[PDB]
Order: structure tokens, then sequence, then C-alpha cells
């Protein structure tokens, strides 16, 4: 909604990550790479990164 | 507040994303929207792009310095390159203007800069290199 | 491949994520593991914490540098700053050791880096200030 605050919206993605993560693990049978995830996400993987700090803390 | 930044790397077309979230995550300490954020990340990857295909003609040696000032509610950006030049700053700002046409060119560019940033602002020499502005005032309520 | 970038930023503590970031997205061209990533960007917080805390006493103006060397696979972080230094470095790295035991964390930091890393060369001269490497190596399947 264009004032998703960015802490909001970067925290969600970053979930959808640790789910992501454990998706493709099984999907592909070994942990999954952060470009994996990034398109599994259709994110790019640097995204994947900066929307990972935001759910650490 | 007055926080501030330093970043430089290879002239790689790969160094784009790198650059946006890099700048993105720092210029976060402003708790900007998700809508201005983008902005903020588009710009930088319009500049960097530039400043990779043109300022160094894709020669990974290049080199491209970004630097970010934060300092109550606006961003201070800055990208630089110590390549080509800008013959025509005023020439090569015009919307859908490029020197690589055939080379499927958003002829955007300077005008996304233009739009998305509050001030833009260019120093170009031949054969000396590039530095274009942008200043991001963020939004407080 | 052979990808570098540099970064600096003022010893402030507000940093600490954008110093993960920052290295984490350009490690992230190697298409490391989530987890890699994560104990990359652990190394980083540890050196870059050490660095702001004891090499400048948290000074905002401390100003610390990051060097990241990308190539044939192998990260070559390095961390380093122009403050207090450390007299006695096999001592000063050795587990649980501290100078400021003000614990908030730990006593581990050389322990974690020499852990996750797969080396780690540590290198300070009083006054004159620290330069941590730490490397670690990213492998395919
Ligand atoms: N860093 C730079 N170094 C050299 N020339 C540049 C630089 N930035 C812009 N230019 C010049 O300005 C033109 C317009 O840039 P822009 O509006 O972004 O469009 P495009 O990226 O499609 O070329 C470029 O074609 C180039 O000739
Ligand atoms: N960048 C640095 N500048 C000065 N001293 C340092 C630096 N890094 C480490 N040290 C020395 O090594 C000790 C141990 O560091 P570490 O293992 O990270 O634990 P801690 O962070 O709890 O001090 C520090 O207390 C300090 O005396
Ligand atoms: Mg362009
Ligand atoms: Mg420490």
């Amino acid at each position: 909604d264009g004032t998703v605050k960015v802490s909001r919206s970067l925290k969600e993605m970053g979930n959808k990550i640790r789910k992501a993560k454990d998706e493709l693990s099984k999907t592909r049978g070994r942990a999954p790479t952060v470009t994996e995830i990034a398109d599994h996400l259709g994110i790019s993987p640097e995204d994947v990164v900066l929307a990972q700090e935001a759910v650490r803390l | 507040m007055r926080n501030e930044m330093h970043l430089q790397f290879s002239a790689r077309s790969e160094n784009e994303s790198f650059a946006r979230v890099t700048v993105a995550a720092f210029v976060a300490q402003l708790d900007p929207t998700m809508d201005e954020l983008t902005e903020i990340k588009t710009v930088v990857s319009e500049a960097v792009t530039n400043a990779i295909i043109h300022g160094y003609n894709n020669d990974p040696n290049g080199i491209v310095s970004i630097s970010v000032i934060i300092e109550d509610g606006v961003v201070h950006l800055t990208v630089r390159d110590e390549g080509v030049g800008i013959p025509d700053i005023e020439e090569a700002r015009q919307p859908l203007f490029t020197t690589k046409p055939e080379l499927e060119r958003s002829g955007m560019g300077f005008t996304i800069m233009e739009n998305f940033m509050d001030e833009v602002i260019v120093e170009s020499e031949v054969n000396k290199g590039t530095t274009v502005y942008l200043k991001k005032h963020i939004v407080k309520s």
C-alpha cells in the first residue's frame, strides 16, 4: 500500500524465506541456495539477504 | 543525525543489485516507506548501470564509487566514476536519448532519476569521469 | 571470477545490520546457502563489533573499513580500524577473554570467527589499529 513502512514489508518477506528454505530443501534433497530461494520467491539473492536480516531482529 | 557510508566496487553488471541493496539497507535507518526505499533503490540501479555500461564501457576494472549521507530526513546519494565522461550533459538528460540505441537502451534513465529523486545534479568531464548527485527528502508524519 | 568491494562507515552501532547486509549481499554472488551466509554475517558482526567498541571505544567518528574480495569461490573478508589496537594478540584472542567484560554478548568473538571461517588472521599495533583477515571457501553440489 505504499506506506508499507518497509519494516513490516521486509519482515513479511523474511518469513516467506524461512518457509521457502525448507520447501526447497525437501524439493531438492539438500540445503537450498540463496539463488534457488531467490528464484522460488521471485526476488533477487540480494533482496533475500536484506529481508533475512529483518527477520532475525 | 549525521551518518555516512562510502562504497566502491568493480564495474561489473552483477554489482547493480548489490549496490541498491546496500544503499537500501543504509537508507533504511530512516525508516522510509517501502515506496520511497524502492525509488531510492531504482535510482541507484539506474546510476550504477549507467556508470558501468557507459562510464567504463563495461570494463570490469572500472570501479564505481558510491557515497551516501543520511542527515535529518534527507538522503545524499552520489555515484561517481573515473570513466569516459559525458560529452553533453543537457543532451544526455533529455528523455529517450542514448548513445547505445542499437543496444536495447531504455531511452529513459536520467528521466527516471529526475522523477524519483528530489534533486539530480550531474558533473562530468570527457575522459575524466562522471558524478551524479541525487537527493531524497524522506517523509515523517 | 574476481569481484572486489570496499566499504567505509562511521563507527556507530546502528551500522551493524548494515555491515552484515552489505557483506552478505556481496558474498551472495558465490551462490551460498542461507546458513553459510548467516555465518558470514556473524563473522562480520564479530569483527565489526570489535572495531566499533574496542578499537574506537564507541566513538561515532571512528570510521570502520570493510573489504571483500570474492574470487574462485573463496570469500576474502577483511575488517580494519585505525583505533586503539590490541596489546597482546594471542592472549586477547583466547576464549572467554575480554577487556570490556561488560558482558553484552560474550567473551567469545575470535572463537566465533575462528569457528565459522576457514582461516582467521589478526593484526594490530597499539594506536595504529587492527586488521582482521577472515576467509571462507564456499562449495557447490
Ligand atoms: N556514467 C556515464 N558515463 C558516460 N556516459 C554516461 C554516463 N551516464 C550517462 N551517460 C550518457 O547519457 C546517455 C543517457 O543515459 P540514460 O538516460 O540513462 O539512458 P541509457 O542508460 O539508456 O543510455 C547515455 O547513453 C550516455 O551517452
Ligand atoms: N578491533 C579491535 N580493537 C581493539 N581491541 C580489539 C579489537 N578486537 C578485539 N580486540 C581485543 O580482544 C578482546 C576479545 O575480543 P572478543 O573475543 O570479540 O570478546 P569481546 O567482544 O567480549 O571483547 C577484546 O576485549 C579487546 O581487548
Ligand atoms: Mg541508464
Ligand atoms: Mg567482540
